[PDB]
C-alpha cells in the first residue's frame, strides 16, 4: 500500500476490499 | 451514479488508491 500514488485495477468487491482498507488505514499520512 | 463511475474506472482503466480514499 502506498496513499502518495498507488493506482490499482479492481473491480466489484476488492475494488470495496481495497477501498474498506484505504479509508479504514487511514492513520498514515 | 459516483461509485458506478469509480466502479467502471477502476475495473476497465484502473483508478488511484487515494481517489477511492475519497470515496470510501
Amino acid at each position: 500500500d502506498s496513499w502518495m500514488e498507488e493506482v490499482i485495477k479492481l473491480c466489484g468487491r476488492e475494488l470495496v476490499r481495497a477501498q474498506i482498507a484505504i479509508c479504514g488505514m487511514s492513520t498514515w499520512s | 451514479q459516483l461509485y458506478s463511475a469509480l466502479a467502471n474506472k477502476c475495473c476497465h482503466v484502473g483508478c488511484t488508491k487515494r481517489s477511492l480514499a475519497r470515496f470510501c
